[PDB]
């Protein structure tokens, strides 16, 4: 399914062979919930650096309107690495309405991985 | 000083703030006043308990409603302030309460918030 | 899905229009982990007193072995009401052989009550 | 007197005193049994002792983690209705653990109703 992480979640997850884990279960597409502190725009993508406080800001590339920095996202995407730098690819970049889902997204974030912790 | 956007930084209440000395945290509270040198001021948390905010240069701009600051706590138990941004509330009033629920989970099951790298 | 409770929080469920809640969150399928007080083979079918310590044990039944008093054990199973008196309908009733289960549930109760509260 | 009719709080040593005259479920590992075997000491997840005082006498030596039901009494000890031995002969309690639940629980009453 797609799982609700936290970057330092993102961070801690080992690749072995193509494949992400935390445990010893697979992860690979994921929700992020942060701040945009910077955006980089090409013409054919944009990277923003997304921070939600849990470690440094990751690197989050989206497929092309730029979103303004100091604005809160939900973030959709797959984690990937290169030269063992984790960042992601979007597949939706969603500014909040309500910042209520910011909070929400927490909760989700530490019941998901109760649950995901057992199996 | 060292750059404590690249840290992890720990969400935090007021109650918090006496075990927190010294460490990089978030605090979002209702802005409650601001001294009159723009470079101090108040925010409550959703337990209705204050935190003082420091800066090192006054406020350029009038801020009201949710703030969520991002600062070391000072030895007095105060926060200074390196960076903040105001919670949009335009279409939604921001449930404070409901947010401080979420710092005591998250205060609570460490293991499923994990502050930094494992 | 399938919610973790404590026995307090089934006697505390509303029904209206026949769906049962606990505060907001709608509830059918539950589980609690519990210690078997009394165990009462009929016949036709067990009954269980079951006795989470957050309220007076709750009657477990099963329609037909049998387990033991003062053992530990998880229930899976539908909550029933009839005359405002609450029980439990199990399909499953397992022996604990790893006691932390016990105090994993606790945690999965509280976790997911929160997390679904809103 | 039917205690099995009530709520008992799950709580640690810490927070014996301010439970008096309430029904109470201390978890803990027996550190020592008095000479008369009347009484017994549990420490909880966090390293700290309970009294638990019994009506009888123990009949056979009890170890380990034990979960004890009682009311905790003027003296902050607590007067036993019964007691078990949780087993661990598969895996082994994790007190510490358990002590994080207890606070938890009282943490969040509202999601862990005593009544």
């Amino acid at each position: 399914h797609i799982v609700p992480c936290t970057i330092s979640q993102l961070l801690s997850a080992t690749l072995v062979d193509e494949v992400f884990r935390i445990g010893n279960v697979e992860i690979s597409q994921v929700t992020i919930v942060g701040i945009i502190r910077h955006a980089e725009k090409a013409p054919t993508n944009i990277v923003y650096k997304i921070d939600d406080m849990t470690a440094a800001p990751m690197d989050v590339r989206q497929w092309v309107t730029v979103v303004p920095p100091e604005t809160y996202v939900k973030v959709a995407g797959h984690l990937r690495s290169f030269q063992n730098k984790k960042s992601l690819v979007a597949f939706k970049i969603m500014p909040l309405e309500d910042m209520n889902e910011f909070t929400t997204h927490i909760l989700e974030v530490i019941n998901a991985h109760m649950v995901l912790s057992k199996a | 000083s060292v750059d404590m956007m690249d840290l992890p930084r720990s969400r935090i209440n007021a109650g918090m703030l006496a075990q927190f000395i010294d460490k990089p945290v978030c605090f979002v509270g209702r802005l409650e006043k601001i001294h009159p040198t723009g470079k101090m001021f108040i925010l409550s948390d959703g337990e209705g308990k204050n935190g003082t905010i420091e800066l090192m240069e006054p406020l350029d701009e009038e801020i009201s409603g949710i703030v969520e600051v991002v600062g070391r706590v000072t030895a007095k138990a105060t926060i200074l302030c390196t960076s903040y941004v105001q919670f949009k509330e335009d279409s939604h009033p921001f449930d404070l309460g409901l947010y401080n629920e979420a710092v005591k989970i998250i205060h609570d099951f460490p293991q499923f918030y994990p502050l930094g790298i494992v």
